[PDB]
């Protein structure tokens, strides 16, 4: 559920905009929301973990069973980091297993957030 | 700040166009730089307009000439998404998200409702000598229908369905019948799971 573009703009509006979105429907605190956007995640905080889970499905990176998916992740992270430097989140982030997918989402999200935060789009 | 809908299922023909509407408070004038407004289905974004600027490229290829946003309205708090030819995989759960000052979101479901309305007819005089006649109906939509075939008596006469299709189905009806002139017969496509019985009258 949501969108893939390829432009920074048009990424950056996605990011406003699914943000906004899942704090809507998480009802996390907007500091925490920084935080997990700043790269602060506190993987066990539950509602870090329902926004990062609503967020990287917005995104398409977690599908619809919990699947991490290197397409969506391609999209979102081609326009922080370099190809190679993708290439290694891509294969760093699939070993991330958890029963527990709100737990699972926070995991990745830090996974992602180590190789750049997400607030960087706001420096574009 | 509290984003409301007039309707929160909408029931539209297929092919038939459509215009769902998310509404939103507007105080004073509409600044357009601080509006943000987003149409979502499932799994496909729709409208992305945020700071004067409809997003042409996240929009779904599967939207990207039927849908728009009716931006003469936004400036009456008024987001109305619309969408022309109304095909199949239009039916589902909408999302409107709204942000301006506040934000909100609100679903909205929409059924592409394809009662079996344009009944076609034929009559075949399949045999003169024997009064003959071949009466066909064909009908077309979404929730597949049986056919029911009476005479002017109202008992149940033996005709032969066949039902074709993406999701719409498409079902001709034809009864071969030994039939004098004035004599006036009765086609009811039953559409089943919702029943929606329409009978048409051949004479
Ligand atoms: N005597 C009859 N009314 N026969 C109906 C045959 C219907 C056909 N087998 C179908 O289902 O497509």
């Amino acid at each position: 559920g949501g969108e893939t573009g390829s432009s920074i703009e048009s990424m950056k509006a996605s990011m406003i905009v699914q943000q906004i979105l899942c704090q809507l429907e998480t009802g996390i605190d907007q500091q925490k929301a920084n935080d997990v956007i700043e790269g602060n995640i506190d993987v066990e905080d539950k509602k870090v973990q329902l926004y990062c889970e609503c967020i990287l499905k917005q995104f398409h990176i977690l599908d619809k069973n919990n699947v991490f998916k290197p397409q969506g992740i391609k999209a979102v992270m081609e326009l922080l980091i370099d190809e190679n430097s993708v290439k290694q989140l891509v294969s760093d982030c699939s070993t991330i297993s958890e029963e527990n997918p709100h737990l699972k989402a926070s995991k990745l999200m830090q996974c992602i957030s180590k190789y750049k935060t997400w607030k960087s789009f706001d420096f574009l | 700040f509290t984003v409301t809908v007039p309707k929160d299922l909408y029931v539209v023909e297929y092919g038939s166009n459509m215009t769902i509407e998310c509404k939103f408070p507007v105080e004073k004038q509409l600044d357009l730089a601080a509006l943000i407004v987003y149409w979502e289905m499932e799994d496909k974004n729709i409208i992305q307009f945020v700071h004067g600027e409809e997003d042409l490229k996240v929009q779904h290829s599967s939207y990207r000439q039927r849908a728009r946003l009716l931006k003469d309205q936004l400036s009456l708090g008024n987001a109305a998404l619309q969408i022309t030819d109304v095909k199949l995989q239009d039916a589902g759960v909408y999302r409107c998200m709204i942000s301006y000052g506040g934000a909100d979101y609100k679903r909205i479901t929409v059924k592409v409702n394809a009662p079996y309305n344009k009944i076609n007819q034929r009559i075949l005089v399949v045999d003169p000598v024997t009064s003959e006649h071949e009466l066909t109906c064909q009908a077309e939509g979404y929730p597949k229908a049986e056919v029911i075939w009476t005479s002017s008596d109202h008992q149940v006469l033996s005709g032969k369905t066949t039902t074709t299709n993406e999701k719409l189905f498409n079902v001709t009806s034809t009864l071969r019948i030994n039939t004098t002139t004035n004599e006036i017969f009765y086609c009811t496509f039953r559409r089943l799971d919702p029943e929606e019985n329409h009978t048409a009258e051949l004479v």
